[PDB]
C-alpha cells in the first residue's frame, strides 16, 4: 500500500463484464453505416473540426473520419481499410458481418463457455464458406472479345446502382471498361485522368483519348500564336529557356570594357542557342517542367510554335505513354524517335477555365476522365463513385468468376451451414448453427433501408433454397424475390471470399482478449 | 559527409538544447519513439549528418547531456522527445558547484570531465568522418561556465585542428540575477578567446552597436569589486591566486582596445 | 490533542520527500507483496490456452500481445523489488529467446513459498542456503532427463516438426501452417559451417487479404517505385555503388572562374559531354541494374534511360548492405566502373504491385542465398504484429537446436518429474534446510496448475494424477488439453518437446532473481520527480 | 462561370423545388422515390423545350 506496482492512473478491467462491454461497443460503429446499404441507401454528412463537410455514403471513408478511441472498436475501422485496399468494394458488407457475428455469441458469453471453443468454431465455418463459394461460382468457356465486354458491363453497373449517380449507371458504365483495356499489363491507377471541372450537367462528362491539363502560367505574348494544329510534333523537355546564371555557383572577373560586351553577348547566344535546336527539329509544341521565360514566349510566337512551362510531373508521364516521346534534359540530341505526335491539339473553354487537348492517338495507353458537376461535393462523390468501378473491373480481369447479389449468395451460404450442423453432435451445434443466422443480416438490411416488411420476405427465400433456385435474391422494384442471375445483377467472387476473411479474423481476435489496461498520459 | 555532434550543458543548456533537438526532428519527420514516418526525399539526404541510425530504423541524436546536479536529468526524460535519448549519454553528479567557477573548474569538476570525454569518444567512433563540435553553456552560473570552460578546453586539446561552435548566453544589462556575475564572467571569456572559433550570445569572432557595450559594463563592475577585494577568499582558498584575477582584467582591457568606437595647464606646451 | 514527536537520530536528518524502510515487517514482508502481484498478471497468458491482452502505452500506441517479454516492455512498474523480477526476465529473451513466462512463475512460486518458511522460525539465511542446495541439485538431474534429441537440421519433414511447440504455444490453430513458412526458410540460408544468424531472416508485411497467403521468397523486397523508365530485367548484373550518383565535387569550397566569352560557352557542353563517357563506361560492362544510396541527377536520369538501365535508389544504409549479400557483390565508395567481382548476378529483378503497394523484387531461383524474406499478410496492422513475434520465436528456436541438440518432455512432465526428485533428496538431508528444499520441490508445481487453471478443468486432480502415473516409472506423462476431463497423455509419443538449454537457462535466472531480494533489509528511497 | 445569366433564377426554383416535397414525404413516401419522379420530368421538360 505504501509502495504502489504501476502509476497512479493505470485503469484496469478484466473478466466476463470486460468482454460483453466490447461486444455492445462495436454495435456502435456497425450503427453508424447501417443505412448506407442498397440501392435505396442514404450518404452521411460529417464535419471536421474547420467546418469543411464531406457528404457520402461509403463505408471507408466514413469511418475514417470519425475520431473512434475505443481500443475493441478500432479492429473495425482497421478491417475496412483492409478491403478497401485488396477489393475495393464490399467495405460497408464486412461491418455488418463483423459485428453480426458478435451479437449472435453474446449470449453464450454470459453463460461461463470458454472462448477457445468459439474460436474453433468460427474458424471451421469460415473454411466451409469461402470453399462452397468457388464450388458453385459461374464462369464461362472461351471467353471472347463480345462476352467479355457484357460481363464487365453488368459487373459495373451493380457497383454503382447504390450510389450517387444511379440515374446515369448506363452512361458511366461504358466509359469505366472502355477505360481499363486501354491500359496493358500492370493496370496502374495513375495512367486515368480524374479532373474536375466545375458547372455544367452530370451527362456532359466527356472520357478522351489523350491527355488533358489545365492552362498554366503564362507571360506576355501567350495570346499572339496560334492555338490549333493538325499534326504536331511534342517536344517533351526539362530545361529552363529563360535568361539566368549559368550556375549558382560561378564568378566571373573581366579586365576591360572589350570583354565586358562579349559575356553580355555570350547569355544571350547560349539561350539563342537552345531555341534554334529546337526549331530546327520540326516541333511545334513544346512542354517543360520547368520556367518558361518570357523572351522565349515572344520566340515562339514568331514562329508559329506553341509553348508550355510549369507542367505538373504527372501530367508529363501521362502524355509520354500517349504520345510516344522521352523526357530529354537536353537540347543536344532532338532525333525524330524522341518527338511525340498525335491528330488534333487545341485549347478551348470549358466552365470559364482553360484546358488542352491532344486527342487522336491511335498507340494511346492511357485516358482522362472530365467530371461536370454543380459544387465541390458534387465531384468528389462521383469521383469516389467512379473509384469502386474501376477497382471491380481490374480484379475481374485476373479473375473471370462471377456470383449473383441482392442476398442471393448469403443465403445458399446459410442453408449449407445449418444442414452441417445437424450431423455433427456437442456444443458445435449451437456455434455453427448460430454462425448460420448471422448470415441473414444482408438481406434483412436491404428490406429495412427499402422499408419492406423484412419477415414475411425472408421466409419466402428460406423456402425457395430448402426445395432445390441458387440465385434467387430479392426485388426493390416488385416487392418481392427475383432470379437475380437473370436479372443481370452480377458481383466477383471476389469480394466475398475476402469479406468472410476478413470478418471472422476480426471477430476471433476480440474474443480472445481478457483484460485490458490504459496507461496514464 | 562531415557529421557534427552536440554537447548541453548546465540546468540552461539543457532546457534550450531540450528545444533545440524539436526543430529538427519535426522538420525531418522523426516521430517521438525514434521511427520515420516521413514522405518527402529531402528529409533523408542529411539524415546523417544529426541522426545515427539504429538496426530495425530507430534514429537516434548525437547529443551528451552532463550537468552536476540529477535533479534536471529526468526533466528532459520525462518531457516530449524525451524517449529518443540514448539512456548511456547521461553523466550527472552528486554535489553541484553552486554559483562558484572555480569548485567545477579544479576541485570537483576534475573528476566528472573524466566521465564525459570516455562517452565523447564512443559516439566519435561510430561517425565516418567529423567536422567539429557544438556546445551550449551559460556566463553566469559556476556550475555550467566553470564545469564548460574545462569541457571546452579538454576538447580542444585532444581535437587541436577541428573547429568547435558555441552558443553560450551572456548576463543582463542592467539588473544582475547573481552576487557574483562579474567574477564568473571575465574569467570565462579569456577562456573562449583563442579555444573557439565562432560564438554566439543570446540574451573578433564574436556574435549575436558592435559587442563594445557588453564588456565596457562587466568591467566596470569587476573592477569595482576587485578594488575592495570583496568575495575574493571563496576562489583563492581552493587553489587560485591573485595573479589570476589580474591576467583576467589585462585580457579584457586588451578586447575592448581591439573593439574601437572610430588639464588647466596649457600655456606654452 | 498532542502530537507524537520524530524520533532522534537518522529519521530527523532525512530530507523532505523521502522513505526509509527497514526491519523484517516494513521490507521483506512488503517485498514479496509487490512481488505476488506481478505473477498474477502474466500468469494468464501461459500455454496453448493463454489469452491476449490489451496494453496501451502513452503514446496512444495499442498492442495485442500473447509474449511475457513484451508485455512487461509496456508496462510502467514503480516497485523496485518488483523491478529486478523483469529485468531476470528480459536476460533469458537475448540468451535463449523463449521462456519469458517461466522466470516470473518460478520467481513468484519461490518468494511466496518462502513467507511461510519466514514465519515458523526459519531465518533468512538458512532459506537462502537452502535454495542454493537445491539449485544444484537440479542441474544435475535435468541432463539425465534428456530424450529424442535432434537428428538432422537440413531435412524438410523434421525440423517442421521441431518448432511446432514453440509456435503452438502462441498461436494455437495455425500451428501447421506457420510451423512449414519458418522451417522452410531457416534451413535455405543454413551454412555448410553450420553458423546460424537470426537477421538474415527479414520479415515484410503488406496489408492483403488473410494469413493464408502469406509465403516465402528468396530474396529481397522493398516498399518503393523505380526511380527510371525500365521496370523488368531477365538476368541482371547488380552495380551497388554507395557514393550519390552525380558529378564529383570538391569538399573544400569551391569555385569556377570565367575570364574570356569563349570559355563561358564550352563550360555547359563540358559537362555534359563528361558524365555522358562516366554512364557509358558503366554500361559497356554489362550492368543493367544500377543501385545507389545517395541522390540521383537529372542528368545522370537522362544517360540511364538512354542505354536501358535500371536505377533503384535506397537510402537506408544497413539495407544496402543487406542486398550486397543477397546478390554478391560490394560497394563501391567511388564513381567508377566495377571491374569483375563487384558485379552481382541475380535471376529477376522486377516492380510489382502486391496488394496495392508497389514493390521491387530481388528473387532468386536458387536456394542457396545469403538473406531470406518472409512476405506476411493479414487484415488488421495488430494481427500481423502479434504474427511477427511468433515467427522470431521459432526462428531462436532454430539457433537454440544448433548449439544444443538436446531436448525434455514438455508440458508439465519436466517440472513433476523434478519435483519428485528434488523431494526425496531432501528427505535425507536432517538440520534446518530439509524445509527449505522441500519448498523448492513444490515451487515447480505452479507449471501444471497454471496450464490446468488456463484450460477451464480442476487443477488438483491433475497434479493428483500425474505424481501417480510417474511413481510407476513413465517419466513421459505430461496434460492433455484436448480432453475435457482432466485425463492424462504420453508427450514423446505426441511430440510435445522442450530445449534442454530452454530450461537450463529458466532455472538459473529465476532462482538467482529470488534470492537477491531476501538479502535486502533497509530500503532508502529518495524523492520521486 | 458556366452561362453567366440566371443566377437567381436557380436558387428560387430549387428552393421551391424542396417546398414541394414536404407535403410527399409527411404522406409516407421514400425521398429515393421523390428524387426518381424528378429526373423524369426533366427529361420531359428539356425535351419539350
Ligand atoms: N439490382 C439490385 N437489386 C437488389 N440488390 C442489389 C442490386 N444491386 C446491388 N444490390 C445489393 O446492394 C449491395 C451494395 O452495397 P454497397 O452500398 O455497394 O456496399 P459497399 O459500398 O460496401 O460495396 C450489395 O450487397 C448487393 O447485394
Ligand atoms: N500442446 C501443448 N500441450 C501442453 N503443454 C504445452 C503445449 N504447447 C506448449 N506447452 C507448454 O506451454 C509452456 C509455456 O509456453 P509459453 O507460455 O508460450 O512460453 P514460456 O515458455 O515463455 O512460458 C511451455 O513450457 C510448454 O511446455
Ligand atoms: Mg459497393
Ligand atoms: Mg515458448
Amino acid at each position: 500500500t505504501p509502495v504502489i506496482l504501476l502509476k497512479e492512473g493505470t485503469d484496469s478491467s478484466q473478466g466476463i463484464p470486460q468482454l460483453v462491454s466490447n461486444i455492445s461497443a462495436c454495435q456502435v460503429i456497425a450503427e453508424a453505416v447501417r443505412t448506407t446499404l442498397g440501392p435505396r441507401g442514404m450518404d452521411k454528412l460529417i464535419v471536421d473540426g474547420r467546418g469543411k463537410a464531406t457528404i457520402s455514403n461509403d463505408g471507408a471513408t466514413i469511418l475514417k473520419l470519425l475520431d473512434v478511441v475505443h481500443p475493441a472498436a478500432k479492429t473495425l475501422v482497421d478491417i475496412a481499410k483492409s478491403q478497401d485496399a485488396e477489393v475495393g468494394d464490399g467495405t460497408t458488407s464486412v461491418t455488418l458481418l463483423a459485428a453480426e457475428f458478435l451479437k449472435q455469441v453474446k449470449p453464450y458469453v454470459e453463460e461461463g463457455l470458454h472462448p477457445q471453443i468459439i474460436i474453433r468454431a468460427f474458424r471451421t465455418a469460415t473454411q466451409l464458406a469461402v470453399n462452397k463459394i468457388k464450388e458453385i461460382a459461374v464462369t464461362v468457356k472461351k471467353a471472347d472479345k463480345v462476352e467479355q465486354r457484357k460481363l464487365l458491363e453488368k459487373c459495373a453497373m451493380t457497383a454503382l446502382s447504390s450510389k450517387l449517380i444511379s440515374q446515369q449507371k448506363a452512361f458511366f458504365a461504358k466509359m469505366v471498361v472502355d477505360a481499363v483495356m486501354m491500359l496493358d499489363d500492370l493496370l496502374q491507377l495513375k495512367m486515368i485522368g480524374i479532373k474536375k471541372v466545375q458547372g455544367g450537367a452530370l451527362e456532359d462528362s466527356q472520357l478522351v483519348a489523350g491527355v488533358a491539363f489545365k492552362k498554366t502560367f503564362s507571360y506576355a505574348g501567350f495570346e499572339m500564336q496560334p492555338k490549333k494544329y493538325h499534326n504536331p510534333k511534342i517536344a517533351l523537355l526539362n530545361v529552363e529557356l529563360e535568361l539566368k546564371a549559368e550556375k549558382d555557383n560561378a564568378e566571373i572577373r573581366v579586365h576591360t570594357v572589350e570583354d565586358y560586351q562579349a559575356i553580355v553577348d555570350a547569355e544571350w547566344n547560349i539561350l539563342y542557342d537552345k531555341l534554334e535546336k529546337i526549331h530546327h527539329s520540326g516541333a511545334k509544341v513544346v512542354l517543360s517542367k520547368l520556367p518558361i521565360g518570357d523572351v522565349a514566349t515572344q520566340y515562339f510566337a514568331d514562329r508559329d510554335m506553341f509553348c508550355a512551362g510549369r507542367v505538373p510531373e504527372e501530367d508529363l508521364k501521362r502524355t509520354m505513354m500517349a504520345c510516344g516521346g522521352s523526357i530529354q534534359t537536353s537540347v543536344n540530341a532532338l532525333s525524330a524517335d524522341v518527338l511525340g505526335r498525335c491528330q488534333v491539339f487545341e485549347e478551348t473553354q470549358i466552365g470559364g477555365e482553360r484546358y488542352n487537348f491532344f486527342t487522336g492517338c491511335p498507340k494511346a495507353k492511357t485516358c482522362t476522365f472530365i467530371l461536370r458537376g454543380g459544387a465541390e461535393q458534387f465531384m468528389e462523390e462521383t469521383e469516389r463513385s467512379l473509384h469502386d468501378a474501376i477497382m471491380i473491373v481490374r480484379r475481374a480481369i485476373k479473375n473471370d468468376s462471377v456470383v449473383a447479389g441482392g442476398g442471393a449468395i448469403e443465403m445458399e451460404l446459410s442453408k449449407y451451414l445449418r444442414d452441417y450442423s445437424r450431423t455433427i453432435p456437442g456444443k458445435q451445434q449451437l456455434l455453427i448453427g448460430a454462425y448460420a443466422k448471422a448470415l441473414e443480416i444482408i438481406p434483412r438490411q436491404l428490406c429495412d433501408n427499402a422499408g419492406f416488411d423484412a419477415t414475411n420476405i425472408l421466409n419466402k427465400l428460406r423456402a425457395r433454397h430448402a426445395q432445390g433456385g441458387t440465385w434467387y435474391g430479392v426485388d426493390i422494384n416488385n416487392e418481392d424475390i427475383a432470379d437475380n442471375f437473370e436479372a443481370f445483377v452480377w458481383e466477383p467472387a471476389m469480394v466475398r471470399i475476402n469479406a468472410l476473411t476478413a470478418a471472422s479474423e476480426a471477430a476471433c481476435l476480440i474474443v480472445s482478449v481478457d483484460e485490458t489496461i490504459k496507461n496514464p498520459r | 559527409m562531415r557529421e557534427i555532434v552536440h554537447i548541453q550543458a548546465g540546468q540552461c543548456g539543457n532546457q534550450i538544447g531540450a528545444k533545440f533537438w524539436e526543430v529538427i526532428s519535426d522538420e525531418h519527420g522523426i516521430d517521438p519513439t525514434g521511427t520515420y514516418h516521413g514522405d518527402s526525399d529531402l528529409q533523408l539526404d542529411r539524415i546523417s549528418v544529426y541522426y545515427n541510425e539504429a538496426t530495425g530504423g530507430k534514429y537516434v541524436p548525437r547529443a551528451i547531456l552532463v550537468d552536476l546536479e540529477p535533479g534536471t536529468m529526468d526533466s528532459v526524460r520525462s518531457g516530449p522527445f524525451g524517449q529518443i535519448f540514448r539512456p548511456d549519454n547521461f553523466v550527472f553528479g552528486q554535489s553541484g558547484a553552486g554559483n562558484n567557477w572555480a569548485k567545477g573548474h579544479y576541485t570537483e569538476g576534475a573528476e566528472l570531465v573524466d566521465s564525459v570525454l570516455d562517452v565523447v569518444r564512443k559516439e566519435a567512433e561510430s561517425c565516418d568522418c567529423l567536422q567539429g563540435f557544438q556546445l551550449t553553456h551559460s556566463l553566469g552560473g559556476g556550475t555550467g561556465s566553470g564545469m564548460g570552460t574545462l569541457l571546452i578546453s579538454k576538447i580542444r586539446e585532444e581535437y587541436p585542428d577541428r573547429i568547435m561552435n558555441t552558443f553560450s548566453v551572456v548576463p543582463s544589462p542592467k539588473v544582475s540575477d547573481t552576487v557574483v556575475e562579474p567574477y564568473n564572467a571575465t574569467l570565462s571569456v579569456h577562456q573562449l578567446v583563442e579555444n573557439t572559433d565562432e560564438t554566439y550570445c543570446i540574451d573578433l569572432h564574436f556574435f549575436m552597436t558592435a559587442i563594445q557595450e557588453l564588456f565596457k559594463r562587466i568591467s566596470e563592475q569587476f573592477t569595482a569589486m576587485f578594488r575592495r577585494k570583496a568575495f575574493l577568499h571563496w576562489y583563492t582558498g581552493e587553489g587560485m591566486d591573485e595573479m589570476e584575477f589580474t591576467e583576467a582584467e589585462s585580457n579584457m582591457n586588451d578586447l575592448v582596445s581591439e573593439y574601437q568606437q572610430y588639464e588647466e595647464a596649457e600655456e606654452e606646451a | 490533542a498532542l502530537h507524537v514527536p520524530k524520533a532522534p537520530g537518522f529519521a530527523q536528518m532525512l530530507k523532505e520527500g523521502a522513505k526509509h524502510f527497514s526491519g523484517l515487517e516494513e521490507a521483506v514482508y512488503r517485498n514479496i507483496q509487490a512481488c505476488k502481484e506481478l505473477a498474477q498478471t502474466t500468469r494468464t497468458a501461459y500455454g496453448p490456452n493463454g489469452m491476449n491482452k490489451m496494453v496501451i502505452n502513452h503514446l496512444e500506441k495499442l498492442f495485442v500481445t500473447n509474449d511475457a517479454a513484451t508485455i512487461l516492455r509496456e508496462l510502467e512498474v514503480q516497485h523496485p523489488a518488483a523491478k529486478m523480477i523483469v529485468m531476470a526476465s528480459h536476460m533469458q529473451e537475448q540468451e535463449v529467446g523463449d521462456g519469458t513466462n517461466f522466470v516470473l512463475v518460478f520467481a513468484g512460486a519461490l518468494l511466496e513459498l518462502a513467507e511461510e518458511l519466514l514465519r515458523i522460525g526459519l531465518s533468512v539465511s538458512e532459506v537462502i542456503e537452502g535454495y542454493e542446495i537445491a539449485c544444484r541439485k537440479a542441474h544435475e538431474i535435468l541432463p539425465n532427463l534428456v530424450c529424442c534429441s535432434a537428428k538432422n537440421l537440413r531435412d524438410i519433414d523434421e525440423v517442421s516438426s521441431l518448432l511446432r511447440t514453440s509456435i503452438m504455444s502462441k498461436q494455437y490453430g495455425n500451428e501447421v501452417f506457420l510451423a512449414k513458412l519458418i522451417a522452410q526458410a531457416c534451413v535455405s540460408i543454413f551454412p555448410d559451417s553450420g553458423h546460424f544468424n537470426v537477421d538474415n531472416i527479414r520479415v515484410c508485411k503488406i496489408l492483403g487479404s488473410g494469413i493464408s497467403s502469406s509465403s516465402v521468397l528468396h530474396g529481397m523486397v522493398f516498399k518503393k517505385e523505380t526511380e527510371g523508365d525500365v521496370t523488368s530485367v531477365k538476368d541482371a548484373k547488380i552495380a551497388v555503388y554507395s557514393c550519390p550518383f552525380d558529378g564529383m565535387i570538391t569538399e573544400t569550397k569551391g569555385t569556377v572562374l570565367i575570364k574570356t566569352a569563349e570559355e563561358l560557352m564550352n563550360f555547359s557542353k563540358g559537362e555534359e559531354n563528361l558524365m555522358d563517357a562516366q554512364v557509358k563506361a558503366i554500361a559497356d560492362t554489362g550492368a543493367n541494374v544500377v543501385v545507389t544510396g545517395g541522390k540521383v541527377a537529372d542528368m545522370a536520369l537522362h544517360y540511364a534511360n538512354k542505354y536501358n538501365i535500371m536505377l533503384v535508389r535506397l537510402n537506408s544504409k544497413w539495407d544496402l548492405r543487406r542486398l550486397c549479400k543477397t546478390v554478391g557483390a560490394t560497394a563501391l565508395p567511388r564513381l567508377t566502373p566495377p571491374v569483375l567481382e563487384e558485379m552481382g548476378h541475380c535471376d529477376s529483378v522486377y516492380l510489382s504491385e502486391v496488394g496495392d503497394t508497389q514493390v521491387v523484387v530481388f528473387k532468386h531461383e536458387k536456394e542457396d542465398g545469403a538473406i531470406s524474406t518472409i512476405v506476411l499478410r493479414g487484415s488488421t496492422d495488430n494481427l500481423m504484429d502479434d504474427i511477427e513475434r511468433a515467427v522470431d520465436d521459432g526462428v531462436n528456436t532454430f539457433k537454440v537446436l544448433t548449439r544444443d541438440k538436446r531436448l525434455v518432455p514438455g508440458g508439465g512432465a519436466t517440472e513433476i518429474e523434478l519435483a519428485k526428485q528434488i523431494t526425496s533428496y531432501g528427505e535425507t538431508c536432517p538440520g534446518l534446510e530439509q524445509y527449505a528444499i522441500k519448498k523448492f520441490a513444490e515451487a515447480f508445481e505452479a507449471i501444471p496448475r497454471a496450464l490446468a487453471e488456463n484450460s477451464g478443468v480442476k487443477a488438483n486432480e491433475v497434479i493428483s494424477k500425474l505424481y501417480a502415473v510417474h511413481q510407476e516409472g513413465n517419466k513421459n506423462v505430461g496434460l492433455d488439453i484436448e480432453a475435457e476431463v482432466p485425463a492424462v497423455k504420453d508427450m514423446l509419443e505426441a511430440g510435445i518437446l522442450d530445449t534442454y538449454l530452454g530450461k537450463y537457462w529458466a532455472i538459473k535466472l529465476a532462482t538467482n532473481a529470488a534470492v537477491t531480494v531476501l538479502r535486502v533489509d533497509q530500503i532508502i528511497m529518495a524523492k520521486p520527480a | 462561370d458556366e452561362i453567366g445569366d440566371g443566377t437567381t433564377g436557380v436558387v428560387v426554383l430549387a428552393g421551391a423545388l424542396l417546398e414541394e416535397a414536404e407535403q410527399l414525404l409527411d404522406r409516407g413516401i421514400h425521398p429515393i422515390r421523390i428524387a426518381d419522379g424528378y429526373e423524369q420530368a426533366a427529361r420531359v421538360a428539356i425535351e419539350h423545350l
